[PDB]
Formats: structure tokens, sequence, C-alpha cells
RNA sequence: ACGGACCAAGGAGUCUAGCAAAUGUGCAAGUGUAUAUGAUUCUUUAAACAUUUUAUACGCAUAAUUAAUGUAAUAUGUCCAUUGUAGAUUUGUGGUGCCCCACUUUGCAUACAAUACCGGUAAGCAA
RNA sequence: UAAAGCUAAAUAUAUGUAGGAGACCGAUAGCAAACAAGUACCGUGAGGGAAAGAUGAAAUAGUACUCAGGAAUGAGCAAUUAAAUAGUACCUGAAAUCGUUAAGAUGGAACGGAUUAAGAGAGAAAACAAGUAAAGAGGGGAA
């Protein structure tokens, strides 16, 4: 015998595969871990790993967020593994180049009218190999709802979490455990 | 799909996955929400605080269509125009847009967000909140009343 | 008991037997995992049946050829076996079970024309 | 632009009316396409996922010689009569100068092993 | 991009028509077959 | 006992009804595909093959 | 000659699908390898390491 | 301690409603063509196809809070997009072997805090 | 605009009768009932309620003749059929249980795991010989 942890085996904690099945994804992560592997650049190892993320953990990014990420970055390319969106919050829209995995209809109009221009991953991994003035970007990946409800449990003192609950109102639980006049207040 | 159930793996086990000593019994703690309030009651509190009790004043027949009141804020009140056109306002100095929101389904106009500056601009609607129709004033625009 | 004629070791030779089907003629001799509290085959009891494990494997260079040294493939009609004759020295045909004698003469001097062995060429004559 | 070499071998890896694979003696999967020299289910010897391939088969009694030199979607198969060894070669010359000398000595010595086969009547 | 057009004898050629953009979709056998069982369904007869 | 409630059928969204319809049309336009069917037009001219 | 005024290449009253829109792919060229052998793509690269 | 004289066939976590988490797919500030109607749909077809010749059926989402009359998210000096600490990626120099360091540039996601504003309640003043 | 009245269509249909169909069951299944089935049978009565399909293409081929025996039945030098070890208890014909012959073992249970030995049955696909010369029978491909 021998006293080891785990015997003598290494964990690991993560996805290690794609799950999806689309053929061009496929093709997508062939090429990237090649380039991963012979041109070790850390740029080349993110993209690889963040394109086999579930749905969840690549959210799409609006356009005035994506603006307001590339004031100070003129003439440079931003890179996305998510999709974009349009905002109707904007009033006008700069000149940008960005790649990234979808785009949406009226936002892929809007960047071409303004003289952008969107581009996919394999023209990027074409003109630039090592990403050179390329900018790594991120939606916000908890502001799901379903991230409401997690945490500490509603009800244990001075919580954030929302209830499940039929329907909201007067009737549908705001009496006891929520107010000083029934007993206690959370 | 049969083909993929979680049983088809303990089929030739004993128990079915339920245990020796603790079987799978049938309603061993009551039926529905039956023990709350009694031997239940920590998960009522902890997962459901303000359940049992009662708050506030009845209204015996309620006719919800007099109180139907659909909002929108003046974030979104440029974007509503289409492109072109929101591009030649910009351009010409001497003439302004006037907008009819209930002719798109909204009734009250309020007040988040941000105007252009010095892009004056016309609202009609039935109900208006204090900021919005302050933030309307201060570029240069009027608020219209209507039914 | 390990058996060794060239290249190729076994490692065992006898079966795994299942467990009380020497006693009881309407338990039979095909292995079953013995689960259930009081064994003596499950907790290892010396004297009793011998469980099967991963550590009997064969060698991944040795695994799947005949005495021959050559693996095996069943054939059906005459142009099934026409993928043989880039590869005749690592493979060996046999006739399936449900075909006729006319066919089966027919598949065998086709064979014997290809320079590949038949298991099986002396049924049905 | 919708369609590549790398596209065909994705889509038809598994699902095929080439492929046979060994049930008993497990060893084994052939690829039976038209224009495959060897009989491997690789990328790199199957006639569907080529642009460019030379065969030679039966396909009735005789000898067939096979090209298919498709270009740009552009396919053309051609089909030719074998005859003999020197006619085979003249046929390598003409229409198969895209190839290497491993791959031709390979396919003469596959003809070689073909013309060995007959029937009755 | 073009097509020829074939006479309904098989020999001569009387046309040419430019090939239609739909088919430059890109070509998605998984979600073909996942569609596909599920628009089978809608035949079926109850027992 | 089997009831007359299963559910029996499905429903599909449009959208994805129409992008499978134009991806399998595209997949008839090339030649390796339709070979691999299972279909015997080894001599054929095209594969999109339009007639008068 | 049907198919382009069905999918609004050519529009056309009570014939073009309504608002329909031709899907898109995520990747431009689907041929990885001709990517690879690009001269700036192979000058990037490093040189062939050895196994153990 | 209980069941088992023997053999063959049969024999036990399933179906529907409603909710959630995980994952795959489509579109995206929207999304889902309900009941119906139409068609040169009609063995199959009880399937498939279509949508009424500056465009208000309905659900969920896009805004909260209060028993309630109700009220409703920086603010017009600038289409700008609150503040700080750590932090992925990028920019310019030098060190040892594209990598890691010492400065320089930018500052995603997120963690910890600060500040402003909206609904209810106290306090102060109140036509 | 109460304390009088009539009135089609759009809706339902575990009944009766007819028609069409199925990713349904296949004689311990499917209705209780694929057959002279609400039948045979049980209860004073209200009521309860089964088991049981298949020779062969053709019996317009269902077993003629002889011998033994009181008879059943058996046997044949004799007989239908492609077939009778398909003979009406008739397609195929498993296991429990029993008969016959052969071969072994056997001082108050039997059978088993590991490892070898002595007998017995079966076996050539690696468990030797390409090619060379002569003659005999065949089957193909080119010019
Ligand atoms: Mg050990
Ligand atoms: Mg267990
Ligand atoms: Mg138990
Ligand atoms: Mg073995
Ligand atoms: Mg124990
Ligand atoms: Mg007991
Ligand atoms: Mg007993
Ligand atoms: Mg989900
Ligand atoms: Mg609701
Ligand atoms: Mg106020
Ligand atoms: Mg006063
Ligand atoms: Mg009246
Ligand atoms: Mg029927
Ligand atoms: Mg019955
Ligand atoms: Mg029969
Ligand atoms: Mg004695």
């Amino acid at each position: 015998g021998i006293a080891l942890k785990n015997v003598g085996r290494i964990k690991k904690h993560g996805r290690k595969h794609l799950v999806s099945k689309n053929p061009y994804l496929r093709l997508l992560v062939k090429l990237y871990n090649f380039l991963a592997r012979r041109t070790n650049a850390n740029f080349n190892k993110i993209i690889a790993k963040r394109l086999i993320m579930p749905k969840r953990y690549r959210p799409p990014l609006s356009l005035s967020k994506l603006q307001y990420h590339m004031a100070n970055h003129p003439n440079d390319i931003a890179v996305v593994v998510g999709s974009i969106t349009d905002d109707k919050r904007l009033f006008s829209l700069k000149q940008l180049k960005v790649c990234a995995l979808r785009f949406t209809e009226t936002a892929r109009k809007r960047i071409e009218d303004a003289g952008g221009e969107c581009l996919t991953f394999d023209q990027l991994a074409l003109k630039y190999p090592t990403g050179k003035k390329c900018v790594l970007l991120r939606g916000p990946t908890k502001a799901r709802t379903a991230e409401k409800h997690f945490g500490k449990a509603p009800g244990k003192p001075k919580s954030k979490a929302r209830p499940y609950v039929r329907s909201k109102g007067r009737k549908f639980e705001k009496a006891r455990g929520r107010r000083k006049s029934r007993a206690y207040k959370k | 799909a049969t083909r993929f159930k979680k049983n088809r793996k303990k089929r030739g086990h004993v128990s079915a996955g339920h245990g020796r000593v603790g079987k799978h019994r049938k309603h061993p703690g009551g039926r529905g929400k039956a023990g709350g309030l009694h031997h239940m009651r920590i998960n009522f509190d902890k997962y459901h605080p303000g359940y049992f009790g009662k708050v506030g004043m009845r209204h015996l027949n309620l006719l919800k269509n007099r109180t139907y009141c659909p909002t929108i804020n003046v974030d979104k009140l440029w974007g509503l125009l289409p492109e072109e056109k929101k591009k030649e306002f910009s351009e010409n100095k001497d003439i302004a847009p006037v907008i009819d929101v209930t002719r798109k389904g909204y009734f009250k106009v309020l007040g988040n967000g941000k105007l252009k500056h010095n892009q004056p601009i016309v609202v009609k609607a039935r109900y208006f909140s204090s900021v919005a129709e302050k933030k309307i004033k201060a570029v240069g625009g009027q608020c219209i009343l209507v039914a | 008991a390990v058996k060794k004629v060239g290249k190729i070791i076994k490692k065992r030779t006898k079966k795994f037997t299942r467990f009380q089907s020497n006693r009881f003629m309407r338990v039979k001799p095909a292995w079953r995992k013995p689960r259930g509290i009081d064994c003596r085959v499950r907790r290892r009891y010396k004297g009793t049946n011998l469980m099967p494990s991963i550590g009997y494997g064969s060698n991944k260079k040795t695994k799947f050829l005949l005495p021959n040294n050559k693996y095996k493939y069943v054939v059906k009609n005459v142009k099934e076996m026409e993928p043989l004759i880039m590869n005749h020295t690592k493979y060996c045909v046999q006739i399936a079970h449900n075909v006729s004698s006319k066919k089966r003469k027919q598949i065998i001097e086709r064979a014997k024309q290809m320079n590949v062995s038949v298991i099986n060429a002396k049924a049905r004559l | 632009s919708n369609v590549s070499n790398a596209l065909v071998w994705e889509l038809t890896r598994k699902s095929n009316c080439f492929i046979k694979k060994n049930k008993a003696g497990k060893k084994g999967v052939f690829l039976c396409d038209p224009l495959n020299v060897n009989y491997k289910n690789t990328p790199s010897s199957s006639g569907l996922v080529k642009s460019n391939s030379t065969n030679v088969t039966l396909k009735d009694g005789k000898v067939v010689f096979s090209v298919k030199t498709s270009k740009e979607s552009n396919v053309v198969n051609q089909h030719f009569k074998a005859k003999n060894m020197k006619n085979v070669e003249k046929l390598l010359q003409q229409h198969g100068s895209f190839e290497k000398a491993k791959n031709k000595e390979k396919l003469l010595k596959k003809y070689k092993r073909l013309s060995k086969l007959y029937e009755t009547s | 991009p073009v097509a020829n057009v074939y006479s309904t004898n098989g020999k001569n050629v009387v046309g040419e028509v430019e090939i239609p953009v739909v088919f430059q979709t890109p070509i998605r056998n998984d979600l073909i077959q996942s569609v596909y069982t599920n628009m089978s369904k809608n035949r079926r007869h109850p027992y | 006992p089997t009831k007359i409630w299963r559910r029996w059928g499905r429903k599909v969204n449009l959208k994805e009804k129409r992008y499978a319809v134009c991806s399998s049309i595209a997949a008839s336009g090339v030649t390796s595909l339709v070979l691999a069917r299972g279909h015997r037009i080894s001599h054929l001219k095209e594969v999109p093959l339009v007639v008068s | 000659k049907k198919l382009d005024v069905i999918y609004g290449k050519i529009h056309e009253k009570k014939v073009t699908k309504k608002n329909y829109i031709l899907p898109k792919s995520i990747v431009h060229n689907p041929d990885i390898y001709r990517i690879i052998h690009s001269d700036k793509v192979q000058a990037s690269l490093l040189a062939k390491k050895k196994p153990c």
C-alpha cells in the first residue's frame, strides 16, 4: 500500500470536447487547436478554449457597449466569441472592425452603413495569425435571470435572491416573514 | 424515449436505487402540501418566507380594462424613427418630428435615459411623468396631451 | 494457466462459470455478477469461483488473430470479397452459414485465384 | 465557398453507402468507393474527398481504368478500357501526370493482381 | 456560375441558367436529422 | 394500460423548418454527397441537372 | 427559375416568402488546410518539436 | 431466524399535467403564425405548403414599488455612456530562454467597496 | 322594460347499423368468447362463469392384399405419397421425468476452485517444400 490522495491520479475540473455537432464549428475547433499548438501565443489558446464553452458562457454583446469598449482603440479589431446585437438607444455609430461568431441582421446593417466591416474567425486566422492589434472582449455572463435565484436562500438574513412564485401581488407571499407586523421580517 | 431512461441502468440490482434500509414506501410524509407549519416548517421558512397570513384590502369586482397602461422610456424615443428619417433631422435645424406614441400601443411616457443635446422633439401621449416632461422641455421640445 | 504458441499469449483458457450453476439446473452457466449480502464469491473467499477482471486482457498487437495469425472476414457473395486483393497476407475469409452450394463453389474458386485462404472450405461437399 | 474537401470528410465519415465493417473478427473497416485505390477509410484515400484520382476496377467481367480529375466542381469522370500492361502504362502517362511514382507503381501492381481473375461463360 | 440545360433526347444543350443563391446555404446534417425526427411523428395513428 | 392521450405529435419552429429545407436543397447540388446516398450517377454530366 | 423568385432575389407578389431572409454561415471559407499552408500563417509557425 | 420439491412460459419506476436545473438548436429587444382561413392540398395526405391585397388578436419578456388614491429610475452641462483596488487582451523599451521577467499603454468578465437616482416608512418644514 | 309563448345553424355522441384505416396484439397475447361462447358447469336465489386453432399441393390419394391372434393389435416377399419417425391424440417437437446399450466410479452425502497426469473422441485454417521439366483435361485476356 501507499498513502496518496485520489491515489496517484490528477484531477481536472472542466469541459474537454465539443458537445455540438455543427460541422463548421468542428472545422473551426480543429483550426484553432492547430494554431494554439504550433504557435503557443496565449491569444489562440484562449480562443480555442472559449469556442468550446456552453451557450450560457457565450452571452451577446450590444452595439453600444462594443463602441464604448473601443473608444480609446481606433483602427483596432474587436474579437468576440458570441453574437452582437442592435441597440435602439444609440443615436449614431462610428466606424468599427469586428470579428464575431454571429451578427443579427439589424446590427450587421448598421455596422456596414457606417463604413465598418464584419469578420468571421476563419478570416481572422488568415490575417492576424497571432492576434496583433486585436482586443478580446466578453459580454455580461451573470446577467441571466436564472442567476437571480442562486446564492443564499431567500429567507436567510439580508439575502437578495428571487423566490419561485405563481404570480405577483399582495396575496402572493408578502405576509409572515417579510414584514415586522406579522411576526418578523426576513 | 425509454431507450435513455435511468432505470435501465439498475435492472440487475435488487433495490432499484432506493436503498435496503429505507425503502420506497408510498407517501411517507403526507400528501401534497400536508405537513407545512408542523414538520415541513423549515423548508417553508427558508424557501418561501412570507407564505402564511393575509394583508391588504379587498377589491370585489376588478375589471382590469380600466387601468391598462403600457409605458415607454425616453431612451427608446428616437429609435422609433427609421435611420434615414433619423438622419435628416440632424442636418436641418428648422424642423422637428411630431410623434404619437398611442399609435404604437404605448400610453404613458416615462423618463429614464438621455436625449440628444439641442435636438427638439414633440410628443403626444395620454400620461407623462415629471422627469420625462422636464427632459423633453430641456432639449427644446413640447409635450401634448391627447385622449 | 498461461498458453503461448509463437508471439500470441493467452492469459487463461477456462471459462468463468456462474456461481451455483452446477447445483441448480434453472441456473445457466453464463456469467452474471453476484450481488447481495453474504455471497462468499463477491467477498473473494478462497476456494470458490473466480471473478473476471480487466487484468486478463490481451496484447493490443495480437488481440484478434487466429492461430493462422490472420484476421477473419466473413463474406456473403462474390462482390463483398473484392477489397481483399490489396491486403491478402493479413486476412482470411469464412463463408456465411446461409449461402447455397452453387454460390459457395464460385466463392471458393475465386478465393483460390486471389491467393487468400478459406477457413471452412470443406462444407456442403 | 459553402463546401470544401475537409467539409466532405466531416459529412461522410460515418454515414455512407460504401462503408463496410466486420462484426465478427472485430478488426478493420473498408471503403469501397469506385475511386479508392486502397480500401482505407481515410480522407487521403477516398475518392469522395479527393479532387483528383485514378483507379482500376472490374465493374463487369472485364477491367476498367478510371480518372476523376475534377478541377473546379466541373467533375469529369472518364472511363477507359484497360487491355494489357502496356496500354495501362500509356494511360498513366496520358491522364495521371498529377500523381507520384510511388502511387503509379502501386496502381501497376494492383492491375497485375486483377489480371488473374476469371469465371465461366 | 451557370448550368447547362439538356434537351429531352439527352444529347443537345439548349441553354444555360445562373445558379440560384439558395444553393449556397451551409449544409447542416445534424440540424436536418434533428428536425426530421420531430416532423415524422405527426402522421402517426393512435393505439 | 396504453392511453389515447399519449402525445403523438410535435410542433416545430417555422424558421427551423425553412432552414432545413434550404440546407437540404443545397446538399442536392454536391456530386460526392449524392453518390454517398446510394444513387448510381457515375455517367451523369452535371449533378444539378436541369432539363428543358 | 422559380427558385429565385420564391426566396426573394427577385420580388413578386404572392410568390415570395414574406420577410424571409436566407440563412448565413459562421464560416466564410471552410477550407482549413488552404489557410494553414498560406505564407503568412507558415511564417508564424514554430519549429517542429520532438516526442519522448 | 423466515421463503425455496422440480421444469417451462408470464412477471414489477411507466403515462399525462404543471415547475425548475443542465445541455443541443433557431432567431434576438423581441420571440411564439393561437382558434381559424387559402391553395392547380387530396391512395399515401389525419402529412406537407401558405398568411388577409409609418401594418394595434393573445401569451411570456422589455420596470419597479405600495394596503391603497397612485407615483415611477444620473440630467442638458455632453451621441455621452458614475468612482476606486486587483485583473484577461493590446501598445512601446530593456533581460534571461513565441514564453517568462522590470518598467510603459489600455482596462473585458468578475470579486470587494463607494456614490447618485426610483417606490414605501420615519424625522424636519409645510398652501 | 320582470311576473305568457315559439324558433334553423355553428356543438356532443364508452349505444345500434354500415364503410375505411393503423411505427397496435399474435392463441397463458388480443374482447370473457379466432371453435354448436354468455355456451358446458355451479348456486333455493340475487348471481358466478371456463377449457378448447394448424395432416397433406391433392383424400376426386385417409392406408388395398397376405400371415399370426377369440379380439385388440403386431409383422411383411405386400401398399398411397416427394415424404408416413406427415396415419387423423396427425407442422416443428425444448426442459423437468423415465427406458435401452456401452464406458467409468463406489469404507457414515454429493457437486466444486488451483494444478497436473492417464485414457477416449474429433482435427490440418501456421503446425515443411515456392519453383523447374514432361504430359492430359479445362477457363480467360489481347493482336
Ligand atoms: Mg498497488
Ligand atoms: Mg451497488
Ligand atoms: Mg427491499
Ligand atoms: Mg478464452
Ligand atoms: Mg454483512
Ligand atoms: Mg418474518
Ligand atoms: Mg417451506
Ligand atoms: Mg434551456
Ligand atoms: Mg399568465
Ligand atoms: Mg417627487
Ligand atoms: Mg397661500
Ligand atoms: Mg320572453
Ligand atoms: Mg383491423
Ligand atoms: Mg384467450
Ligand atoms: Mg407445412
Ligand atoms: Mg454401512
